[PDB]
RNA sequence: GGUGAAAUUCUUGGAUUUAUUGAAGACUAACUACUGCGAAAGCAUUUGCCAAGGACGUUUUCAUUAAUCAAGAACGAAAGUUAGGGGAUCGAAGAUGAUCAGAUACCGUCGUAGUCUUAACCAUAAACUAUGCCGACUAGGGAUCGGGUGGUGUUUUUAAUGACCCACUCGGCACCUUACGAGAAAUCAAAGUCUUUGGGUUCUGGGGGGAGUAUGGUCGCAAGGCUGAAACUUAAAGGAAUUG
């Protein structure tokens, strides 16, 4: 009969919506033959289960997952790979979870880990592929399984103060791993 | 192999009559026995529900409603409001930057003398023509809120029943109750009572819980 | 009739649980977790490990009749992260395609009001 | 369960997980910021009581009562000492598991003193804005916190008040641009008004080591605090910035 998800927008993410939105639905009409409508009323999108020619529930929580990682500030073409790929995943985590430390100790962390330019997030984003976003003091990993524990254990040396210069000999390692 | 849904009973769960609905669905225990009587295992047991299945409109959604099994009659158990929450998700999209949180929570007794303790929550807003972005109160003004806020709960409790304060907490008038009491104050938003624990309750008697249901 | 139940997932690094009872939440109908599934210890925490637990519990609540699950998902939360790791991610798509109709869902880690201590020392610790 | 991997440990008398309840001790998330208060250390759930304080307003009152400060005095994070209470969590010491593996290379279990509080001690920190206090003058700008004045302005209502908008002003934590100025340079609204060298006043330094050592004194229950050399040795040590 009738199934469908319902999933908030923060505000700081309804703009870049508005303008992406001629992008983001058309697969979603198309591909997984979902039908989709933004409700400003409750700044919220809902997904609906067309019951005449869709395939299996996976098209349904494909959907979700492709708009969840939007709003976590992923880029639009690095969002639409759920939809096309099967293994991938987002981890997330905060700083105070690995040590605490306030004011700009705080600071200096995070600017650590971009680096000058985003010169150090670059590079882990090479070394593995993956992607990364910094909202304050949350991390998300965007990637596979194992990708992402190899990113992880390199940006958590980074706030535990390990100096820049030595993780990327670490990454020349790893990297090198993942010639396979 | 012991399979004990061999031994397992199903019985259907009948909501208070206050709510539009009230086919709540299915739990299941052990058959009885001489040795001890399953409706022992049925007495307590609190079940919990989205408030917008009960009354079939989905802006309820967020609220979810505690129901206590306190009677049993042909396997059809008969059960009490037992109390309400916010959604967590909800909760955290209220909470922003550049404004101020206002809480307010007080202790009070029912006119039927079940004891309840109830939470409120406010935020501050802008009005239409501001410039400056953050529409933060001073403190003379929370303490002189929370005051008004804390007046008006201890009034609309002694309704005369529980169930009383149930039929307010549906159609969330007192929302707007508190939204005309603080108009001279400061301007506010998203108004809600958030939360209703029960602490006590009275002496049990089957007649009050009959005239609820059929 | 549907006849809904509800699933509990409790997904932490080293395994993943899968749990489901009747609304109640006293009787439970079945369990199981990742660990069941694998034979090596750095397995446990697997997305694999978790979809193969995932299928297993969905075949037998059919056999024993419920066709509906609402869902809670749960992070070890108190002093630990809070957001649920990938192999709680996992075990949510593979109940999708098992033919259960999902309900509503819902996050329930626990968070403190403020907390105790941390385990760890002042120098921090690996997570 | 835990790790890079694994073992000690717990469990078919039911561990881990689920449900309904209860007890104890500690803490005060999100809101939380280039925002507030205090002599500094420092300070965040509600309500009541007690006493104190800055700025503003003032056609009130006294009439030089003032600024800095050797001696002397109050306070002073964390750890630490003595006696009573409490003893959830985490955890110097101690007892234990593995000793394999280069990114994860130092990890796992239990746990005393301590962590909290009452009555006495101790007087140290990168106790840092690494910038002594009081007074005068020298430049442009738009933000914000507390008080006051004006407006035929918006809103709450048919007044006052409250919220907001516009202009002005006293006081405060900061920020952006510029350099008539200054500087070794980084840079600076003071680090300016200096060889064209004088507004008042307290403290400290005189190349690098020996050395915060030796000896004397004094304070403390102790750990230790304050004060503090010379013989001898040496041609450099050091600061800022760019570049092969």
């Amino acid at each position: 009969k009738f199934e469908s998800r319902k999933i908030m927008v923060p505000p700081h993410r309804m703009t870049p919506l508005r303008n992406s939105w001629t992008k983001i639905y058309p697969p979603l009409v198309e591909h997984l033959k979902l039908q989709v409508r933004m409700n400003l009323k409750t700044k919220s999108v809902e997904l609906r289960t067309n019951p005449k020619f869709t395939t299996d529930p996976g098209a349904l929580q494909k959907g979700a997952d492709f708009i969840k990682a939007f709003t976590l500030g992923f880029d639009l073409d690095d969002s639409i790979a759920l939809l096309r790929l099967d293994d991938l995943y987002i981890e997330t985590f905060e700083v105070k979870d690995v040590k605490t430390l306030t004011g700009d100790h705080l600071s200096r962390a995070i600017g650590r880990i971009a680096g000058k330019d985003g010169k150090t997030k670059f590079a882990i984003e090479n070394a593995t592929r993956t992607r990364i976003v910094l909202a304050d003091s949350k991390i998300h990993i965007l990637g596979g399984f194992t990708h992402i524990r190899m990113a992880r254990e390199s940006v958590v040396s980074l706030i535990l103060g390990s100096p820049p210069g030595k993780v990327y000999g670490n990454l020349r390692t790893v990297a090198s791993r993942l010639k396979e | 192999v012991v399979d004990p849904f061999t031994r397992k009973e199903w019985f259907d769960i009948k909501a208070p009559s206050t709510f539009e609905n009230r086919n709540v669905g299915k739990t299941l225990v052990n058959k009885s026995t001489g040795l001890k009587s399953a409706s022992d295992a049925l007495k307590g047991r609190v079940v919990e529900v989205c408030l917008a299945d009960l009354q079939g409109s989905e802006d309820h959604s967020f609220r979810k409603i505690k129901l206590r099994v306190d009677e049993v009659q042909g396997k059809n158990l008969l059960t009490n409001f037992h109390g309400m929450d916010f959604t967590t998700d909800k909760l955290r999209s209220m909470v922003r930057k550049w404004q101020t949180l206002i809480e307010a929570n007080v202790t009070v007794k029912t006119s039927d003398d079940y004891v309840l303790r109830i939470f409120a929550i406010a935020f501050t807003r802008k009005q239409a023509n501001q410039v400056k972005r953050h529409s933060y109160a001073q403190s003379s003004h929370i303490r002189a809120i929370r005051k008004v806020i804390s007046e008006i709960l201890t009034k609309e409790v002694q309704g005369s029943t529980l169930a009383q304060l149930t039929s307010k907490l549906i159609p969330e008038v007192i929302n707007k109750e508190i939204e005309n009491a603080t108009k001279d104050i400061f301007p506010l938003q998203n108004i809600h009572v958030r939360k209703v624990k029960l602490l006590k309750q009275p002496k049990f008697d089957v007649g009050a819980l009959m005239a609820l249901h059929g | 009739s549907q006849v809904f139940g509800v699933a509990r997932i409790y997904a932490s690094f080293n395994d993943t649980f899968v749990h489901v009872t009747d609304l109640s939440g006293k009787e439970t109908i079945a369990r199981v977790t990742g660990g069941m599934k694998v034979k090596a210890d750095r397995d446990e925490s697997s997305p694999y490990a978790a979809m193969l637990a995932a299928q297993d519990v969905a075949a037998k609540c059919k056999e024993v009749g419920i066709t509906a699950v609402h869902v809670k998902i749960r992070a070890t939360g108190g002093t630990r992260t809070k957001t649920p790791g990938p192999g709680g991610q996992a075990a949510l798509r593979a109940l999708a395609r098992s033919g259960l109709r999902i309900g509503r869902i819902e996050d329930v880690t626990p968070v403190p009001s403020d907390s105790t201590r941390k385990k760890g020392g002042r120098r921090g610790r690996r997570l």
